[PDB]
């Protein structure tokens, strides 16, 4: 047999920071935004309404691969810098950056950016953002 | 709620 413990997850990893962290729990839909009805609920002290809503959904395909897809929001996200279009449904690959939102004027990056990343359940969970 | 703003 094995531990949940010593298990491992796709998460998005929180750049610059030990916290914020997202879990892409195999199986489930991961929806993300600053409204109530999400999965996890951004809140900005720094610039509350640059993030939408519901501003994007992360799902696997069909095939298991877990992919991203921009909600409409108003001000974006960002695939390795490639903004994307708009309800497209985007595979994602360890390394891959998400950018949410835009970088604020005389800052060099957005505040939510994420790195996507497999990594061990122990590495991950102390990081985590709290579930809506 | 309040809506999005653009930035």
């Amino acid at each position: 047999g094995a531990h949940m413990a010593g298990g491992r997850s796709w998460c998005l990893r929180r750049v610059g920071m030990s916290a914020g962290w997202l879990l892409l729990e195999d199986g489930c839909e991961v929806t993300v935004g600053r409204g109530f009805g999400v999965t996890y609920q951004l809140v900005s002290k720094i610039c509350p309404l640059m993030i939408s809503r519901n501003h994007c959904v992360l799902k696997q395909n069909p095939e298991g691969q877990w992919t991203i897809m921009d909600n409409k929001s108003l001000n974006g996200v960002w695939l390795n810098r490639a903004r994307l279009e708009p309800l497209r449904v985007y595979s994602i690959h360890q390394g891959d950056y998400i950018q949410l939102g835009v970088p604020l004027e005389n800052k060099e990056n957005a505040e939510y950016e994420y790195e996507v990343t497999e990594e061990d359940w122990e590495t991950i969970y102390p990081c985590l953002s709290p579930k809506n | 709620e309040l809506k999005t703003e653009r930035y």
